[PDB]
RNA sequence: GGACCGGAGUGGACGCAUCACUGGUGUUCGGGUUGUCAUGCCAAUGGCACUGCCCGGUAGCUAAAUGCGGAAGAGAUAAGUGCUGAAAGCAUCUAAGCACGAAACUUGCCCCGAGAUGAGUUCUCCCUGACCCUUUAAGGGUCCUGAAGGAACGUUGAAGACGACGACGUUGAUAGGCCGGGUGUGUAAGCGCAGCGAUGCGUUGAGCUAACCGGUACUAAUGAACCGUGAGGCUUAACCUU
RNA sequence: GAUGUCGGCUCAUCACAUCCUGGGGCUGAAGUAGGUCCCAAGGGUAUGGCUGUUCGCCAUUUAAAGUGGUACGCGAGCUGG
RNA sequence: AAUUCCUUGUCGGGUAAGUUCCGACCUGCACGAAUGGCGUAAUGAUGGCCAGGCUGUCUCCACCCGAGACUCAGUGAAAUU
RNA sequence: CACAGGUGGUCAGGUAGAGAAUACCAAGGCGCUUGAGAGAACUCGGGUGAAGGAACUAGGCAAAAUGGUGCCGUAACUUC
């Protein structure tokens, strides 16, 4: 059922499916290429880039803002800095997703989340 | 309105304070009524000094509703409760001589238009 | 003799000429052809075959692509027929666009309405709910009985009970038609109609009793 | 007409007047007097603002003859002919509708000047 | 509820029916490192849609 | 006191469809507000106390909302009404004959339905193979060589428990993001001015924004591979002067 | 070598020696009824008081407030009075 | 009447209507004074009745959310036959 | 049973409060060994239910509602 209201139920309420998506957000810009489950990485693209977006227009209530995604010190220094100015001659899609099937004998669907323009070290084998 | 068994205010100088409800008239195996209906009414809180008496029974139609008056547009004309004006049992029209606060189109039909020959409110 | 394939476009509330509101669907309704007319030795009577929509054509097949070639390279949508009779209609484009309901005053819209997932469950059957409190277990909404007894020793078939809905078609019958507008594929019918926004229909005379 | 926005956009109004939440207004609409129209008019308080396209409505209270008395206003429709501003409060919210039962800012108010 | 009488070795057969292993309908084969996998995910050799990716 | 067929308007009981309207609901939107923690602090913002609490609310769902359907006409027929008329030189609605006649029946209205294996009917599309052994309306082996279409996968849906069903995958606007619009909320933060200060005032009809909607290739939708091919058994009739 | 309740709730379904609705005969059928009575099973069918309650008595509304069958219709469905 | 048969006794009050309730009645169902009579305040996880507040218990069933339902990998029983 | 169970005695912090009540929270401890999806009706639990307001049900049971401090104010009846 659930016809035109996208999202994703899966576990615990809102306050859980916040604090989950802001470590995985964190844990993106801290890192730039991320492993994670294919139902997450499907979700966070909707969350991790307004985050960006917010980050090419720099203010000071903007960057007070951006404390409702990372309360790091050091990430709030390279969203708007680094992070948004990076991606001001692109039209969205900061993010891209590979996906890697089935853990090997399970159910579980892995995938990789990224950075587009990042620095390239990625090219060699899965295994 | 939509529950039967309940309390009504009186919109007429007949008698005071709350009279209660006992079946919608028109139609069978009924249970919705409006403005537009009358119901067969009881004496309950009002004086018997006035122009009706405890225990008594009389008809009715409902001049003011919570829920409000919709059909005249499409769009709702609200009351800030439930209020009512009393008639005859046997032969309708209103056993009242005098109206108060406002009133409805649905007042102007023949079996109850006499009261309102002074032209209230929403007429 | 046919009817008119459209689409529910959009639903709202508009003012007639002494400014009170009526409520009104917006049809679209797109442009009639005829790909053959078959011969008598089909349905009892002529047969007439039509379609309205046309489409990209890259997940069309062969089976279908060389039929709208046939029918004038139309790279159609949608193939629908009816029985014919009494009639002249053309072996080939009509451009019927809101023509064939113009005049007539209402009519018979055979909708398919929404999907809905559950829908052949429950809430399609009204059964009286079942209270939280008076004692009573493990139930809410449920039909309680549903039968009669040993000496029957079945459920009644037909009777009511869970299903997907997965949708279906439904005709309401004699809507009133406010307004059309040729080459411009309008049709405005007044109230409610089945589906969604992008629900397809078909439109029908008014023939009920 | 096309058949999306502009076969709905014919029958709205191009001059409806700026009158908002806490506004004092009377509105002006045709009452149908029998088979001849007439014009009545309503004054009271703006509760809800006016802005859903075609169907835009909004929601003026008051009292008469000591009851309460509230009417919703359909905006495009030719049956409310005008509105005129009497006086203009700071009520904040865009809709009152808690008005029907807390007393807090209902007959005593702010100048708002917007 | 519980069974009346036992059934045969026919209805467990029966109700098993439909379930089948890796229905894939074939791999796929990556042109660009002669690799086999499933359709439109990373191959072992981490080559993909033209390029190698997901290393570590 | 007091008429029927027919015509017109309308209420109740019942069902159906929708989310436009008027309400509800709206833990993923905006604002107000209590206790308390965090960020060095202030300012401010974020965590937590039932979604802390309160109010408005897009999208979606939905009646207490709104719209629609409730049997006409025709056919056959029961009770019955009726004509012609006999056994019974007459009579009689019945025997032969024969007219009229109900809400039940058939047709007419709604929906499923060719696995209806007793598988209707039309239209569009596609493929032209062979060697060897023997058992020969035949089977087996092996090699040359694949079409319509199906399947799988992706992006995923006003289709959905799974399956099934729909659109799009450069024959790209199918999903996310972006850009813009729009509904919703209600004049932010920073600064400056005013005040002892709570707090106000100005920039400011501000700031913020979701599910809707137009545009957009920024991001994501791979080469394939697989199944399926080789013009399709036997007989009688008709027709092709074969 | 199991019989766990009636009245009720939910969900219902069937019958006629037909409650109402369609047609028709008779009347002590003026019209309006009321009584009676034949054919007829497609659909429709209450609410509230006191009672564990069907039934009863009582009030109100209406078209009428009606009769019978179904492990006393239905707990591997609801109440446990 | 935790006593009363018959009985839903007879009358008053509340209510449109009260087998219940509360007051009054009985030429007294099988009432009767330490297996105590009558009666009063406060107390009761107290039996029955009533008014107000407020409420989805309901007329009538509507939305949102957690968990289970559902899919798949691993481990994989039972009452019963 | 590495069982949502039972088990005598003892000590204490910031905001807050009458407090060993109670919410957040410090120190310190817990993260409850099937794992990952799905986003179904339904069912149990939880929030909201327009208008009426116990009409429901054996019975407002249950639920909602009420809910504090200070001061003013306070009846029948009573053993005062």
């Amino acid at each position: 059922m659930r016809h035109r209201k996208s999202g994703r139920q899966l576990n615990r309420n809102s306050s859980h499916r916040q604090a989950m998506f802001r470590n995985m957000a964190g844990s993106l810009v801290r890192h730039e290429i991320i492993k994670t489950t294919l139902p997450k990485a499907k979700e966070l693209r909707r969350v991790v880039e307004p985050l960006i977006t917010l980050a090419k227009t720099d203010s000071v209530a903007n960057r007070r803002l951006a404390f409702a995604r990372t309360r790091d010190n050091e990430i709030v220094a390279k969203l708007f800095n680094e992070l948004g100015p990076r991606f001001a001659s692109r039209a969205g899609g900061y993010t891209r997703i590979l996906k890697c099937g089935f853990r090997a004998g399970d159910n579980a669907p892995m995938a990789y989340i990224e950075l587009v323009d990042r620095s390239e070290k990625a090219e060699a084998a899965a295994e | 309105m939509i529950q039967e068994q309940t309390m009504l205010n009186v919109a007429d100088n007949s008698g005071a304070r709350r009279v209660m409800c006992i079946k919608v008239l028109g139609g069978s195996h009924r249970r919705y009524a409006g403005v537009g209906d009358i119901i067969k009414i009881t004496i309950k809180e009002a004086i018997p000094r006035g122009k009706v008496k405890k225990g008594d029974v009389l008809k009715a139609v409902v001049v003011r509703t919570k829920k409000g008056v919709r059909r005249p547009d499409g769009s709702v004309i609200r009351f800030d409760g439930n209020a009512c004006v009393l008639l005859n049992n046997n032969s309708e029209q209103p056993i009242g001589t005098r109206i108060f606060g406002p009133v409805t189109r649905e007042l102007r039909s023949e079996k109850f238009m006499k009261i309102i020959s002074l032209a209230p409110e929403v007429l | 003799m046919i009817g008119l394939v459209g689409k529910k476009v959009g639903m709202t509330r508009i003012f007639t000429e002494d400014g009170v509101s009526i409520p009104v669907t917006v049809i679209e309704v797109e442009a009639n052809r005829v790909t053959q007319v078959k011969d008598l030795a089909n349905d009892g009577y002529r047969a007439i075959q039509v379609t309205t929509g046309a489409k990209k054509a890259n997940r069309v097949t062969k089976p279908e692509a060389g039929h709208f070639a046939k029918a004038g390279v139309e790279a159609g949508r949608g193939l629908w027929e009816f029985r014919l009779a009494e009639g002249e209609e053309f072996t080939v484009g009509q451009s019927i666009s809101v023509e064939l309901f113009a005049d007539v005053k209402k009519v018979d819209v055979t909708g398919t309405s929404k999907g809905k997932g559950f829908a052949g469950t429950v809430k399609r059957w009204n059964f009286r709910t079942q209270d939280a409190t008076h004692g009573n277990s493990l139930s809410h909404r449920v039909p309680g009985s549903i039968g009669q007894n040993q000496t029957p020793g079945k459920v009644f078939k037909g009777k009511k009970m869970a299903g997907q809905m997965g949708n279906e078609r439904v005709t309401v019958q004699s809507l009133d038609v406010v307004r059309v507008d040729a080459e411009r594929n309008l049709l405005l019918v007044k109230g409610a109609v089945p589906g969604a926004t992008g629900s397809d229909l078909i439109v029908k005379p008014a023939v009920k009793a | 007409s096309n058949i999306i926005k502009q076969l709905e956009q014919e029958q709205m109004k191009q001059d409806v007047p700026s009158f908002r939440p806490g506004d004092t207004v009377e509105v002006k609409v045709w009452v149908v007097e029998g088979s001849k129209k007439r014009l009545q008019a309503f004054e009271g308080v703006v509760i809800a603002i006016r802005n859903r396209g075609l169907h835009s409505a909004f929601t003026v209270r008051k009292i008469s003859n000591g009851e309460g008395v509230e009417r919703v206003f359909q905006t495009h429709s030719p049956v409310v002919d005008s509105i005129s501003v009497k006086r203009r409060g700071a009520v904040r919210k865009a809709k009152l509708y808690y008005l029907r039962e807390r007393t807090g800012k209902a007959a005593r108010i702010k100048e708002r000047l917007n | 509820a519980v069974q009346q009488n036992k059934p045969t070795r026919s209805k467990r057969g029966m109700r098993r029916s439909h379930d089948a292993l890796t229905a894939v309908t074939s791999l796929s084969v990556d042109k660009t490192s002669g690799e086999k996998h499933l359709r439109h995910h990373i191959t072992a050799d981490g080559y993909y849609r033209g390029r190698k990716v997901i290393a570590k």
